[PDB]
């Protein structure tokens, strides 16, 4: 259930302010190695970051 | 006492050096102090996260 605001280009390895679904921070975006499972979405550390 | 016996303290002297070596490698815990202090720091670090 998202809104209005629109799908701006991924703009990777550039500290970009993002928001994926509602998640709002900033960094750079880099392709990543880690094989998810099909149903997770977010990733942590075992710093709970 | 050392003159007449210098063959024999020398060969006692690098047997001994010689079982210092396998005696730090045999027992992990002769360096624990050193490693114990790491351990400390990076416990810190990880609580305040």
């Amino acid at each position: 259930v998202c809104g209005p605001k629109k799908s701006t280009n991924l703009v990777k390895n550039k500290c970009v302010n993002f928001n994926f679904n509602g998640l709002t921070g900033t960094g750079v975006l880099t392709e990543s190695n880690k094989k998810f499972l099909p149903f997770q979405q977010f990733g942590r550390d075992i710093a709970d970051t | 006492v050392l003159y007449e016996n210098q063959k024999l303290i020398a060969n006692q002297f690098n047997s001994a050096i010689g079982k210092i070596q396998d005696s730090l490698s045999s027992t992990p815990s002769a360096l624990g102090k050193l490693q114990d202090v790491v351990n400390h720091n990076a416990q810190a670090l990880n609580t305040l996260v």
